[PDB]
DNA sequence: CCCTGTCTGGCGTCCTCTCACCTATGATCATGACG
DNA sequence: CGTCATGATCATATTATTACGCCAGACAGGG
């Protein structure tokens, strides 16, 4: 079954793969962030919670005085979003906290308190978010962008081959936290194992073991294992485990049990480990020499003197052994130190080591923190219990602790914020053992090491910014006044958290001004994972593996949607199916496939859970019960494609559309295109500008629709029902009953947004697409935006394109373009201009706006009215007065001179206290009539509603037929009915009355009050007037059109349509390419583009014959029928005999301009369907029809190909960018002109072009490139006198700016002079 | 500067003569009223180290800030670099006389000649239309020529093509590579808005249009329209300096 | 400004409470050697008169 | 990768191969990205050395300048004579192998007429007055520089050349990249130079230097064909011999170093005391 | 090498336009070194002509009254 | 004094176009209202 | 008439780090 509006115009839609898992809202991210933000969230943690209970109780110093957190909550704004689009204020919500204060006791901090004091205290402003998924920060919508940044948590990586220049590569493991002290722990060449605490200076790493309280026979006991050797009788007996020997060339001829084991000379191999572990070999026998480097662990002390034999960690030579024989030791503990298997990099890092305690440890570390001050006891352990192990500066969240367990094969994934001693041990096990061979080291651009924030953690961090420094002002009010006189919110002051949060959502590096001139392009600015800003990396720096698609970007992030130019691979754009974790990583659905069957249960894995398992590729072959068809089959293991066999997968993709973005899913055939020219395809279909009357896309991918409808820029239907009034301006639902509230009875008021500006000056309009009476579903399209039709999203237009060369006019990339598109209206792009005009407060007094101006008269005046605003609709040139304006000397506002326009809005706002002039007046009852009349009529259409309520309940249970409307029809309740649910529900609906009656009462008490009040404005001004030129830019030979697959080109040639290629039928082709672009710019797909645009206007032309002719509805069904069914196994399978005559009617008038087909991405029409197609219209079947020209008359050789392709009109107009100059405003620092547009300067003759002009032999021309007509004033006014007086002659002098040199040479101690 | 606000967000040389100034004038009122024997240093170290912020900001450990991150900016950030006297205003600098525009095709020219919009070459060539009017006697003052040619009345159309016809412009592709890239041409008035180019010439400019930008320059002396005729013309530089192959290779 | 206290009490960690003072008078790592003169010299100082800034 | 893209683009591209070309793709713009900023660089500091240097006089008056030959890797001779020696004024005046009779005098710019006059008589080294032989005080003379490149004629008295030198020289930055035995082809006449070869008890010559080079001296006296040859390799030639196409003439070993002499006799051991010179390693596996 | 080769000249200038300023001109500075603007960057700072192309005929006048 | 490692200074394309942003917080003084 | 509270206007610089990389030349560490 079909949607209404899905039976207007049913699309095409070729695709074989039945899809299981639809699009999800594409604006997910951005709303389920900031809804994790700012909501009442118990348990702690995640959202303003976290913040408010890290960082209250805030106890005071010593003062036994305390402030603690109760609760929050937010207030409505006082603005609602359009009126705070038009006035110019942020879109906030007042951030009421309940805060106590309790007072300790003398002797009894564990006692009770004096006194409490609960209380509402207000602080800050933090903006909400618009249902679109946007801010309203100064009148202008900005959105914040998801950063890609490093997942907190251990990092073993490997400084690989550079350093040393030798070969031997280093590994360091970073201990990454998400708040506090980094920790670097590293080798060197030789060796030694070094920490360091923030980039800092550099430290052997043990110094923090004695930190933690080891003793240094505890650390050898944790790293390394035991060698024990017993005295007993002969030579120094050994107990050996053969694993250690593995390899080993042993000293002499070790032999047990009377038998030769190993000679010497040789190694211990395998089978002797074998053979002596077989035997149980445990006692060996060694000599003398073999513990000439034997490394002790413990100390040990003779007993007699009381002495030190041998210190920890030290080699044994002759006379150490004398010693400690004689003492009475007959058990040595020595180390095992080999070459391959463990090396003694803690013992020579001890043996670096000059501390020996832990408080010689501490003062070494105080010391290397701060540099060059008194340690003392106390203050170390204070600072060393402050940079890691406590609450406060140092926290890992739970990606933290997640991903340092994971990384350390734990159990657990759960843990403290803060380190401990087994962490930083498990974390130099970790680091040893990768040196020691086993175990790998971490990539970075792994995408499970790369965590995506969003707006809600970005808003946290900043807002906790703000409470730490509130609590560095809070610990100084608490103790430093008497108490108890106070209440909370004397101390506490909302400047820096407002100061904070509006700094982050004002100017940050990611809270940015959102391109906004394309659903498109909101859509997919909203969806964008940069990784630059704060705590990322940089683009002028870095650099040459993060540009770079690593293998598990699959279904994740983007691979083809990225912008070129300085910043590719760090401007990423997220995927179409790719959610986010619970934790910040990325997810993306797959299909559970169990052993035989691909079930449809979807299952999300992460980017570290698809490297394990066996994932199949989206488009395999499987035969209508999921058992693949095939014995290999396409999958990838772990990062790596490969060809495996049927029944070891364990998932596959869910659809195929789920690699690329929706940037870059709307390209018909983009499985034909190279990469290169879909990227350039993507980034200018991001680039599109909106035209008058927006078509459709004949060739779609079906993707329009979740485009359309998932953006904010059409109406869609809240509650399904019967359409009751379609203007303009409003729609009016009728509420089905089955979908209805039993109170506050209910027909919807839609009010659409009418001509208005957007941010990049285009003309963002909606258009009702309903008819009146009309059946609407829930979920569904009522008024088109800019660039939509029928809920669709039609952004270019499409034309009738012919690909020959045709005179040289389409030389490089150029197009060229008949008449008859221009005539047709078809590109005229409708762009609004912003003027202002201050009155600002000088000296002699204040300026005026009145039309009393000195130095004008009527050919000026007269399109102004009698107070110095221009009218509401006069059609103003470039450079005439729009608003009059002189101060204590002419200063009128004026079209800037170039741009035409209608005059469409004028908004003048007041400082309170100022006179409102004539017009202002006119204005504020303007709008006072006009919010008379909306709230009015929101009054009478509700109790219409309610009335109509009143009706169907009356048809049963008392009913009067006639007596219904004899009385006044306000008194529709003491008619004659019982105590039922019905009187019951008269009751319901006359306390709804009432509640309208006494709310429209206070609602435009209020309004009346919002429209009279002044505003809150600049330092000294007191009128502000806008005015919104309305220009209508057609096209002209410069503009820039494009396609959809990167063939771009500026219009070089605007023919008559005479001219135009004709065919044996009679009609002109519209646009003629270049075929040249094809072989070298590998984008084949445009051309299967073309050939299926061209059958499906031939189908529509079809339909235009068997329409127009007066045919019954039975040969349109037929062959309706026979252009749906067309191809292989598909999923669309409509039938047209459950539309019953009226709807194939109207479906036929909707697909006479052509029959839109869907091709979806990877899934698409092959060719010989295309073939099929062409051929149910009488076309061609190669797709090239023969041509005639215009000009002779005679027939081009060898048949061209025609067809429709869809081509963007951008917004790079050429009378956007022409400039020239001869003589302007000059700058005041250096006598050289501005620089710009706007500023009416002149273009940079750079330092390149001075080369060129030296390469030849130019001298008189880089002269006055760089004196006269530069830089010399009295130069360039002597040239000016002698160019008007006819005598080319330059006076050279010297450069201004060279004399600018010798000032700021002049002014250090340098002497520059200029000599003879 | 005046950011039309009522407030001076001030440039950093003010800021850093300030903060010396203050230093200095605390400095002699302490040597005034006697230095508390070991004292008298502290403030002179502040005073270098101020003077240090002057002279070369950064240098000397970590430097000074204004708002918020950013260092400020010392006298040799003014000499030193990019964004510096040395390479930004005295080795290439902006240009009176000159407007730039988007390219195109036009296959019917010559190669010494290219299109050029009637608006950008009523423009450029200003002083020349004047002088040809207060010549020919068209208007008494410069002030009326210039409302004239404000207006564009019926004649300055005709004044205009007897000012272009044997007048070389200079035009430039704004990466310019090597010494090819700045070429002069001949102008011919186009009803549009673009610049019509010449198509064998893009050899040379390594240039295609799909919306590439030309600018042109306009040689005022006359010294300089004999060095865009004799030496830079686009019928002169047909082989390059690199080799001697062509440059006029058809594409 | 003029203190005493490096005993066993916090040398450099905690200035005072809150307030905002501009550091510890810097000059090296560690106050400049303080000896016991210029304290008692400065027991009785401003002997002169207002003088001011004119 | 090992399983390759067997799929063009006429046909589809299923996901994984769109996806690896999408690999090859990113790697490319990157790298146009980073090369565009070193080119830059590059233009920068050439123009910016070279910045000074003009054409200043119309005759140095030497005669040292450099030796132009083709360049020979070891295969086809890459660049010939006609592409190096076309239009640079001769240092020493080239006399044909009929010698004491002059073919160019000792001033002659060499256009193409005395290019082809060149390449008829097979003239082996012309040589010619380089730039970075002169000897002009503070510049450079017009002789030594050669014709007026992107014109005809000879170079005028003032022209730029540095500038013109360090934009030819860095303007095709943009289009760079960022990131056993002696087989012959053709036939002639065999050249060695820097030999020190003796005869073997094969009868062949072998090799006693590293700094060995075998030269293909062709009919008319040029080389088509050079070898670096190694230390103590072995030829089945000689000097001055005659030799066809497809005959390996050389072989060695480039794993070792061969020590091989000059004088027939003995082998005895001087200053070589076992234990402490040389150890005793009896190779286990094979008893050699 | 070419940029140890540009920052070692005979005139501050072009070494001045050149990588570091702040050496070049204190370098310069202790040693009282006196450029003669030598070509053709200085001239193009200085603003005069380049002694290259037409401006080569005239320092070639200038120099020869001297 | 003769290496050999560390450190800190230099440097990292051109031209153009668009947009926002460029305090707020605390203390003191004056005026008005209430007792 | 006096005192207290509230509102408006005017006045200055932490508030209490970590994701570039190479080359090069001087300064110093180790022996
Ligand atoms: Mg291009
Ligand atoms: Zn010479």
């Amino acid at each position: 079954v079909y949607s209404y509006t899905e039976k207007k115009r049913i699309r095409k839609d070729f695709g074989k793969r039945p899809q299981v898992l639809d699009v999800p809202y594409l604006l997910s991210i951005q709303l389920d962030s900031f809804q994790k933000f700012i909501e009442q969230d118990p348990e702690g943690q995640y959202g303003l919670e976290a913040a408010f209970r890290s960082v209250f109780p805030i106890q005071s110093y010593s003062g036994n005085s305390e402030l603690q957190y109760v609760s929050y909550r937010l207030g409505e704004p006082v603005f609602d979003v359009q009126e705070c689009q038009i006035r110019g204020v942020t879109y906030s919500a007042p951030l009421r906290v309940k805060l106590r204060l309790v007072i300790y006791e003398r002797e009894a901090p564990e006692g009770t308190v004096k006194d409490i004091k609960e209380q509402e205290v207000y602080m800050g402003e933090i903006p909400l978010m618009t249902d679109n998924g946007t801010f309203v920060i100064n009148g202008t919508e900005r959105v914040i962008v998801s950063q890609l940044h490093r997942s907190p948590g251990v990092f073993f990586d490997s400084d690989k081959g550079k350093t040393h220049s030798s070969g031997k590569v280093l590994y360091n493991a970073r201990i990454i936290p998400y708040r506090g002290s980094w920790l670097d722990f590293e080798f060197d060449p030789k060796d030694n194992l070094f920490v360091r605490i923030d980039r800092r200076r550099k430290l052997p790493a043990t110094i923090i073991l004695r930190a933690l309280n080891y003793t240094t026979e505890q650390i050898l006991d944790l790293f390394f294992e035991k060698v024990i050797f017993e005295i007993r009788d002969n030579k120094l007996q050994m107990e050996l485990v053969p694993e250690r020997l593995r390899g080993e060339t042993a000293s002499f001829d070790i032999e047990a049990n009377g038998k030769v084991y190993v000679e010497k000379g040789r190694r211990i191999t395998a089978r002797h480990i074998r053979q002596l572990e077989k035997d149980d070999v445990k006692l060996i026998e060694v000599p003398v020499e073999y513990i000439a480097g034997k490394v002790v662990a413990k100390d040990y002390i003779d007993e007699s003197t009381g002495e030190l034999i041998c210190a920890a960690n030290m080699e044994l030579s002759l006379d150490l052994l004398a010693k400690l024989s004689q003492s009475g030791h007959k058990r040595i503990e020595t180390l095992f130190t080999n070459d391959l298997d463990h090396g003694p990099y803690i013992s020579e890092t001890l043996r670096v080591d000059p501390t020996n305690d832990r408080l010689s440890a501490l003062v070494e570390i105080y010391r290397m923190m701060r540099p060059g001050e008194p340690p003392t006891r106390e203050a170390a352990e204070s600072l060393f219990e402050n940079l890691f192990f406590s609450e406060d500066r140092y926290d890992l969240s739970a990606v933290g602790r997640m991903k340092f367990n994971r990384s350390l094969l734990r159990e657990e994934i759960e843990g403290s914020g803060i380190l401990s001693k087994d962490d930083i041990i498990d974390v130099m096990k970790k680091l040893i053992d990768i040196r020691n061979g086993k175990g790998e080291v971490d990539d970075i651009d792994h995408l499970g090491n790369r965590r995506i924030r969003s707006v809600g953690e970005m808003a946290e961090n900043q807002f906790r910014v703000g409470l730490v420094r509130v609590e560095r002002a809070v610990k100084e009010r608490l103790s430093l006044g008497d108490l108890d006189t106070l209440m909370p919110q004397d101390m506490i002051n909302a400047k820096p958290i407002s100061a904070a949060v509006k700094e982050f959502f004002g100017s940050s590096q990611l809270s940015q001004f959102m391109d906004q001139n394309n659903p498109l392009s909101e859509i997919t600015h909203k969806r964008r994972i940069s990784a630059l800003g704060p705590g990322g990396l940089t683009r002028e720096r870095a650099g040459f593996e993060v540009r770079d698609v690593h293998p598990t970007h699959y279904g994740r992030v983007c691979p083809i949607e990225t912008p070129e130019g300085p910043n590719i691979g760090l401007i990423n754009s997220l995927s179409v199916y790719a959610q986010t974790n619970e934790y910040g990583f990325l997810e993306t659905p797959y299909r559970k496939v169990t052993d035989g069957v691909v079930t449809d249960e979807i299952h999300y894995l992460s980017a570290i859970e698809e490297g394990n398992y066996v994932i199949a590729q989206a488009n395999s072959n499987l035969d209508e019960e999921g058992h693949f068809v095939e014995d290999l089959v396409t999958c990838r293991s772990k990062g790596e494609s490969s060809l495996f066999s049927r029944d070891q997968v364990d998932y596959m993709d869910v659809s195929t559309q789920q690699v690329v973005s929706v940037g870059a899913s709307l390209i018909p055939f983009l499985e034909h295109d190279d990469a290169n020219r879909a990227l350039m395809g993507a980034n200018m279909q991001r680039q599109a500008v909106p035209t008058l009357r927006a078509d459709k896309p004949l060739v779609g991918t079906g993707m329009e629709r979740a485009v359309a409808v998932d953006s904010g820029v059409t109406a869609v239907a809240k509650r399904g029902g019967v359409v009751q009034y379609v203007d303009a301006s409003r729609i009016v639902i009728k509420v089905n009953e089955d979908e209805m509230y039993p109170g506050e009875a209910g027909i919807d008021i839609y009010n659409l947004t009418k001509y208005t500006r957007s941010n990049q000056n285009t003309c963002i309009n909606q258009m009702p697409c309903v008819s009146l009476g009309e059946p609407v579903e829930r979920g569904d399209v009522l008024a088109d935006g800019p660039s939509t039709d029928l809920g669709e999203l039609a952004l270019g237009q499409n034309m009738r394109v012919a690909f020959m060369p045709w005179n040289g006019y389409n030389f490089e990339d150029s197009i060229l373009v008949s008449e008859r598109v221009v005539q047709e209206d078809r590109f005229t792009t409708i762009h609004i201009q912003e003027l202002a005009c201050v009155s600002r407060d000088t000296k002699l007094g204040p300026e005026e706006i009145t039309a009393d101006i000195p130095n004008v008269g009527e050919a000026a005046l007269s399109k102004l009215d009698e107070s110095g605003i221009v009218y509401i609709g006069a059609e103003v040139t470039g450079g005439d007065i729009l608003v009059g304006k002189v101060t204590p000397k002419d200063s009128s506002l004026r079209v800037p001179n170039g741009v035409s326009g209608t005059v469409i809005d004028v908004q003048v706002f007041t400082r309170d206290g100022v006179e409102k002039d004539k017009r202002a007046l006119e204005i504020e009852e303007m709008q006072l009539k006009q919010a008379k009349k909306d709230l009015s009529e929101e009054l009478q259409i509700l109790e219409a509603g309610l009335f109509s309520r009143i009706r169907a309940v009356l048809v049963a249970g008392g009913v009067e037929a006639e007596k219904l409307d004899k009385l006044p029809r306000d008194r529709w309740l003491e008619l004659g009915l019982t105590d039922e649910e019905k009187q019951n529900q008269l009751e319901q609906l006359a306390e709804q009355y009432d509640e309208l009656k006494h709310e429209f009462e206070k609602k435009l008490e209020a309004k009346r009050r919002k429209i009279t009040q002044g505003d809150d404005l600049a330092p000294g001004v007191l009128k502000i007037v806008k005015v919104y030129l309305a220009v209508k830019r057609r096209i002209q030979p410069g503009d820039k059109m494009a396609g959809r697959h990167g063939n771009k080109g500026v219009i070089s040639k605007i023919n008559p349509i005479e001219d135009m290629p004709y065919d044996e039928n009679g009609t002109p082709v519209d646009i003629v390419l270049n075929p040249l672009g094809v072989p070298s710019r590998m984008n084949i797909g445009q051309i299967l583009e073309t050939h299926l645009g061209m059958a499906a206007k031939g189908i529509g032309d079809k339909i235009n014959a068997m329409l127009k002719q007066q045919q019954e509805v039975a040969k349109l069904r037929e062959f309706i029928q026979r252009a749906y069914d067309l191809g292989a196994d598909v999923r669309q399978k409509v039938d047209l005999s459950t539309f019953s005559d009226e709807e194939v009617m109207r479906l036929a008038e909707n697909l006479r301009k052509g029959m839109p087909i869907a091709t979806p991405v990877f899934d698409g029409a092959k060719e010989a369907e295309i073939k099929e197609l062409l051929k149910l219209g009488d076309l061609p079947t190669s797709g090239q029809i023969r041509l005639y020209d215009g000009r002779t008359g005679e027939q081009f050789e060898r048949p061209v190909t025609v067809g429709y392709m869809y081509m963007l009109k951008l917004n790079h107009l050429v009378d956007d960018k022409m400039h020239a100059r001869s003589t302007g405003s000059y700058s005041l620092v250096t006598q050289q002109p501005l620089g710009g547009k706007a500023q009416f300067g002149g273009q940079r003759f750079g330092e390149m072009e001075v080369w060129a002009l030296e390469a030849y032999g130019a001298a008189y021309t880089l002269q006055e490139m760089l004196t006269v007509k530069s830089d010399d004033v009295n130069g360039r006014t002597k040239m000016y006198k002698n160019i008007v007086d006819g005598n080319h002659q330059m006076e050279p002098g010297m450069p201004e700016s060279f004399n600018v040199l010798l000032k700021e040479i002049r002014s250090l101690g340098i002497n520059i002079e200029l000599e003879d | 500067v005046p950011l039309d606000g009522g407030r001076f967000a001030t440039s950093d040389l003010n800021d850093l003569y300030r903060r010396v100034i203050n230093r200095n004038n605390r400095l002699k009122r302490l040597l005034d009223l006697a230095a508390p024997d070991i004292i008298v240093r502290n403030e002179k170290r502040m005073l270098q180290e101020a003077v240090d912020a002057l002279l070369d900001n950064g240098r000397r450990g970590r430097a000074i800030t204004g708002s918020n991150k950013r260092p400020l900016k010392s006298l040799a950030d003014m000499i030193k670099g990019k964004q510096g006297r040395f390479r930004q205003n005295l080795l290439g600098k902006r240009v009176d006389y000159s407007g730039r525009s988007v390219i195109t095709v036009g296959p019917y020219l010559r190669l010494h000649q290219c299109g050029l919009p009637k608006k950008m070459a009523l423009e450029l060539f200003k002083p020349f239309i004047y002088g040809k009017l207060e010549l020919r006697g068209l208007a008494t003052t410069i002030k009326a020529a210039k409302k004239m040619v404000e207006r564009e009345e019926a004649v300055v159309w005709d004044i205009l093509d007897e000012v272009i016809r044997e007048h070389p412009v200079l035009l430039n592709r704004a990466p310019t590579l090597h010494r090819l890239g700045i070429q002069a041409f001949e102008p011919v008035l186009i009803e549009g808005k673009a610049i019509q180019l010449h198509p064998l010439v893009c050899a040379a400019y390594n240039a295609d249009f799909d919306g590439d930008q030309m600018a042109v320059h306009v040689p005022l002396t006359l010294e300089a329209q004999l060095e865009a005729r004799a030496l830079m013309m686009s019928t002169n530089n047909i082989l390059s300096p690199a080799n001697g192959e062509p440059i006029i290779v058809p594409s | 400004l003029f203190v005493e206290f490096d005993p066993e009490v916090i040398h450099t960690t905690t200035i005072n409470a809150t307030r905002g003072v501009s550091h510890f008078v810097r000059f090296g790592a560690s106050p400049a050697i303080v000896p016991s003169a210029v304290i008692h010299q400065l027991s009785v100082y401003k002997p002169k008169d207002i003088v001011d800034p004119a | 990768i090992e399983t390759p893209i067997t799929a063009n683009f006429r046909e589809g591209l299923n996901v994984l191969q769109y996806f690896i070309s999408t690999h090859g793709a990113r790697k490319g713009l990157a790298d146009t990205a980073l090369k565009t900023a070193n080119s830059g660089y590059l233009t920068r500091r050439l123009v910016d050395v070279a910045q000074d240097l003009v054409v200043t006089e119309d005759d140095c008056g030497t005669h040292e300048g450099i030796m132009m030959t083709p360049v020979i890797e070891g295969g086809d001779v890459k660049e010939p004579l006609r592409d190096r020696v076309l239009g640079r004024v001769t240092a020493e005046d080239v006399l044909k192998p009929g010698t004491a009779d002059i073919l160019v005098p000792r001033n002659t710019l060499l256009h193409e007429q005395w290019c082809d006059l060149l390449e008829e008589n097979s003239v082996d080294a012309v040589k010619v007055r380089s730039v970075v032989s002169c000897d002009t005080d503070f510049g450079v003379c017009a002789h030594c520089y050669g014709r007026d490149l992107a014109r005809g004629h000879i170079i005028n008295k003032g022209e730029a050349i540095g500038v013109i030198a360090a934009q030819s020289i860095g303007e095709p930055g943009t289009q760079l990249t960022m990131r056993s035995s002696i087989q012959v082809k053709n036939k002639g006449s065999i050249k060695l130079s820097n030999v020190k070869s003796v005869v073997n008890s094969s009868g062949k010559l072998v090799i006693t230097s590293r700094n060995t080079e075998l030269k293909l001296i062709d009919e008319f006296g040029r080389t088509k064909e050079s070898y670096k040859v190694p230390y103590g390799a072995v030829l089945a030639k000689g000097d001055g011999e005659q030799v066809a196409g497809g005959e390996t003439v050389a072989n060695w070993d480039p794993h070792t170093m061969p020590v091989i002499t000059e004088v027939s006799g003995f082998v005895r051991f001087t200053d070589m005391i076992d234990g402490q010179t040389i150890t005793r390693q009896t190779d286990e596996l094979t008893g050699l | 090498g070419i940029t140890k080769a540009s920052l070692a000249t005979e005139s501050f200038i072009s070494a001045a336009s050149f990588q570091e300023t702040t050496r070049v001109l204190t370098e310069a500075a202790v040693a009282g070194k006196r450029d003669e603007l030598r070509g053709l960057k200085e001239n193009v700072i200085v603003g005069r002509l380049i002694p290259a192309g037409t401006g080569y005929a005239y320092h070639q006048d200038r120099m020869r009254r001297r």
